[PDB]
RNA sequence: UCAAUGGUAGGAGAGCGUUCUUAACCGCAAUGAAGGUAUACCGUGAGGAGUGCUGGAGCGUUAAGAAGUGAGAAUGCCGG
RNA sequence: GUUCGGCAGUCAGACUGCGAGUGCUAAGAUCCGUAGUCGAAAGGGAAACAGCCCAGACCAACAGCUAAGGUCCCAAAAUAU
RNA sequence: UAGUCGAAUAACCUGGGAAGGUUAAUCAAAGAGGGUAAUAAUCCCGUAGACAAAAUAGCGCUUAUACCUAGCAGUAUCCUGAGUAGGGCUGGACACGCGAAAUCCAGUUUGAAUCCGGGAGGACCAUCUCCCAACCCUAAAUACUCCUUAGUGACCGAUAGUGAACCAGUACCGUGAGGGAAAGGUGAAAAGAACCCCGAGAGGGGAGUGAAAUAGCACCUGAAACCGUGUGCCUACAAGAAGUUCGAGCCCGUUAAUGGGUGAGAGCGUGCCUUUUGUAGAAUGAACCGGCGAGUUACGUUAUGAUGCGAGGUUAAGUUGA
């Protein structure tokens, strides 16, 4: 019928309009004694989504 | 709309068994050895559109170094003063001068020894 | 054009008659080359897959959870008060009788971007940004939100 | 413009209050055989059937076990490679319809329209509604003027009654109103007669 | 005029042929439709008609649409 | 060439040298890097030959010239100097 | 539920036969469709319309009857749905996988209040909103057709279309449950071949039949593999993917063409498919011939164009209607 929008994904990812999407970090949950200083110092936040990869987008995160 | 062409499929397969006719025996009363047998020859048939060019070449420079030889005359050293002689380099027409020509033949010969002279 | 029915560009193209004959051939192939997986019958494949490795998406952290009281105004330009004028209190009726937006979220917001070629006062609002604010009520606007 | 206004065809050499409104156009046809397409098949039953191996059968079971016994991996008879032939994915009872958007639609009314306005074989007509039914009467008037392939009859939306619950046996005779409109209806004739009602006929979606 | 034209899986474009298409356009048909058969034509190809003969009812055009739509080959199947 | 968008398939190749590794510095053996070749590229040469060498084919053609390689006969050119 | 009437035409040419071609005329609520020896509006069935049923199964309208209801202010107290709500545990359904878990329904256990009442408002405690369970019935709009016709087809044409156009669920298999085939067409009309002759008979052959007898009872049309019979050339010193190309020589004369059929001889030539790195293959697979026999659509998204209008595009479902 529907395509079913996948809820949980929707809930692993944030994009934007005109532009790509906003993905949180790695590693910042779980055990922090072994992560740098300097990686507490920055991986509270994080960076974007890949270029050449995650073109599996389609259609799996449908207009959330 | 489960509709046939039977008659147009047959027609493919009567066409090319009419183009395909005239071989050994069997393969006309056969399909699919006679769909290579035009189809090999023609292969080879567009080799020989090039090699009865070379080799009615060879008809032709073999027995114009049999003259030639019955003028004591080796191909090499003949074209090698055709090449020394005047605006004709002209082959294989003079291939065709074995018929009947002592004057154009050995005429010519004597242009190529002056030639080589 | 009954007699000599034409079609024109763009809208008509063959559709392309996969899996027969020997030109684009793909019947034998399908575009695809034996022996595999992905060579076989179904289309059976996951979209998201590293291989039996987690995905990407997989590895992702579980952020934020969802105001059930969310709820937002439809918000429109000023550029539509450049294209009315002045509409007098500006409303609601101004907006869906003016038809910009039929289904609203129920308040109505303006941008300050947009141009303050209105002049009437009475723009009845549930919320405009004050940024908004600062550009009507500075140009000779009054509040009236809810 | 000026084409008929015939109270009866040769018998009124005079306008036609069209109107020359928007009328007079580029005719899309590109519009035009999309509502021919979209049009077609407005009437296409499509109630083919379709079937399969398991619609229709006998056979749920294999017919032999295949080790040394000759023949090959194989599901049955009842699979579709012997007589009983299974069709692989074939026909279904599918629908085919579809209408345009309304300014694609006046639009497309808009451009045959046209071309029958300055084609003018279109011919403004007066009522004539008859006493009879016989179709003498629109034999004689249809053929007053003998528009002689195949002709459009434009009523009013009174419903007339004398040539429309006849002259479905004159050959040529399309009896029409203002809700016949499509493309298959004007295209297919190319040539018709007009009750000069056609400004209320006409203009009042168009 | 110059340059290009090996080409598989690959990708793009284009065209042929079959059948149904109410469409129309517009004919053929017993002086012979279709279909078959021989054929020493044409078309880059797929393909197209000419004639001879069988044969005695539907078929062809064009253009466009729609497709159970393009046949070797699978222990393919069925029938011989 | 970049960028963007669709659409792919390819995962396992050999072989020839050249430089490595392992192995009896055995191998048409493996496993690298490196170029070519085939695969997916006819024709010619080496008696046939996928891999070596030369030479990349739209087609006609009863044209010539030439690459390597050949010129006592098959089998063409030098019983050449 | 029986059916009834029901309009509108002649000739010539052709042929075995006109409705075909040709010449003319008519009709009109009927030029839908089907037959007719060959394609019909005017030949027929019919068709459009217009009539007809006692019995027949109904539908619907009018009639009094075929019977139980109302408002209304006040509130003496009663009533209003007890193992009932609830609570424990075990379940389940609810989007709800025990969860913060609502709420409902089960088993089991415990067990109220009852109008100052009680319940719901996703644990729950107050305020507010709404309702009155724990008693029973409720058409309508909906689902699907074995069926009854009225039918419609860009359904399908005898491997299709129902397994089954045919005495099909037949034959037949199997003890059984089950399975499960094959096959339609002469000719208009059998007008089906009188007779005569051969022949044990069949079958043939003459005659005659019919437009036609290659048309003769599984009969329209008749390939294809298979078997032939005749035919011009060649081959009995030859060891070929059975070929080209050239061609001695022979024979014949054509979609009239730089003709064809040959072909001695001579050069050079490892079948086709999937897989593979590489197969000529001693890697598969194919007896042959013909028929069937495989990338769709339903809905959704994305991309690309085409068109339309444009910050304005857009009607879904539905209603109307053929």
């Amino acid at each position: 019928p529907k395509q079913k929008t996948h809820r949980a994904s929707a809930k692993r990812f944030k994009r934007t309009g005109n532009g790509g999407l906003k993905r949180f970090r790695a590693y910042t949950s779980h055990r922090f004694h072994g992560k740098s200083v300097k990686q507490r110092r920055q991986l509270r936040k994080a960076s974007m989504v890949s270029k050449g990869d995650f073109k599996r987008i389609r259609r799996m995160v449908a207009t959330m | 709309a489960r509709v046939k062409g039977s008659v147009a499929t047959r027609k493919r397969r009567k066409r090319i068994l009419k183009l395909a006719k005239g071989y050994y025996g069997a393969k006309h009363r056969l399909f699919k050895t006679a769909k290579e047998q035009v189809m090999n020859s023609y292969y080879y048939a567009f080799r020989d559109r090039r090699q009865k060019k070379r080799d009615f070449r060879k008809l032709w420079i073999a027995r114009i170094n049999a003259a030639a030889r019955m003028n004591g005359l080796s191909y090499s050293k003949l074209m090698h003063g055709l090449k020394l002689a005047d605006i004709e380099v002209n082959r294989k027409m003079l291939a065709d001068i074995a018929i009947a020509d002592a004057a154009a033949f050995t005429a010519l010969a004597e242009e190529a020894k002056k030639a080589l002279a | 054009e009954l007699h000599s029915l034409k079609a024109a560009e763009g809208s008509r193209k063959v559709r392309n008659r996969v899996g027969r004959g020997t030109s684009s051939g793909n019947g034998k192939t399908s575009g695809r080359g034996q022996k595999g997986q992905k060579s076989r019958s179904g289309g059976g494949v996951r979209p998201g897959f590293e291989g039996g490795q987690t995905e990407l998406f997989r590895r992702m952290p579980k952020r934020g959870f969802l105001n059930v009281n969310r709820k937002e105004y439809a918000i429109v330009n000023l550029e539509t008060l450049n294209r009315l004028e002045d509409g007098a209190t500006v409303s609601a009726e101004t907006l869906v009788a003016a038809k910009i937006v039929k289904d609203v979220k129920s308040g109505v917001k303006v941008l300050a971007n947009g141009e303050l070629t209105a002049k009437n006062l009475t723009v009845k609002v549930a919320k405009v940004s004050a940024a908004a604010k600062a550009a009507i009520e500075a140009a000779g606007g009054s509040v009236e939100e809810a | 413009a000026k084409v008929s206004l015939f109270k009866q065809d040769g018998s009124q050499a005079g306008e036609v209050t069209l109107n020359d409104s928007v009328f007079g156009i580029e005719p899309n046809e590109s519009v035009v055989f999309d509502v021919v397409i979209s049009q077609r098949a407005s009437l296409r039953q499509g109630t083919h059937a379709h079937k399969n191996r398991s619609a229709v059968s006998g056979g749920g079971k294999k017919p032999w076990r295949q080790k040394g016994t000759g023949r090959a991996r194989q599901g049955s008879t009842r699979s579709p490679q012997w007589r009983g032939g299974g069709t692989v994915f074939g026909p279904n009872p599918r629908s085919y319809a579809y209408k345009l958007p309304q300014k694609v639609r006046q639009l497309a009314l808009k451009s045959v329209y046209s071309t029958k306005v300055t084609d003018g074989k279109l011919i403004a007509v007066d009522t004539l509604d008859f006493a009879a039914p016989k179709t003498a009467e629109f034999a004689k008037v249809i053929s007053a003027l003998s528009i002689e392939r195949k002709v459009l009859v434009v009523l009013p939306n009174e419903g007339n009654e004398f040539a429309e619950l006849s002259a479905r046996n004159l050959e040529n005779v399309k009896v029409t109103t203002a809700n016949s409109a499509s493309v298959l209806d004007i295209v297919s004739a190319d040539k018709l007669l007009v009750v000069q009602s056609a400004l209320t006929q006409i203009e009042e979606v168009l």
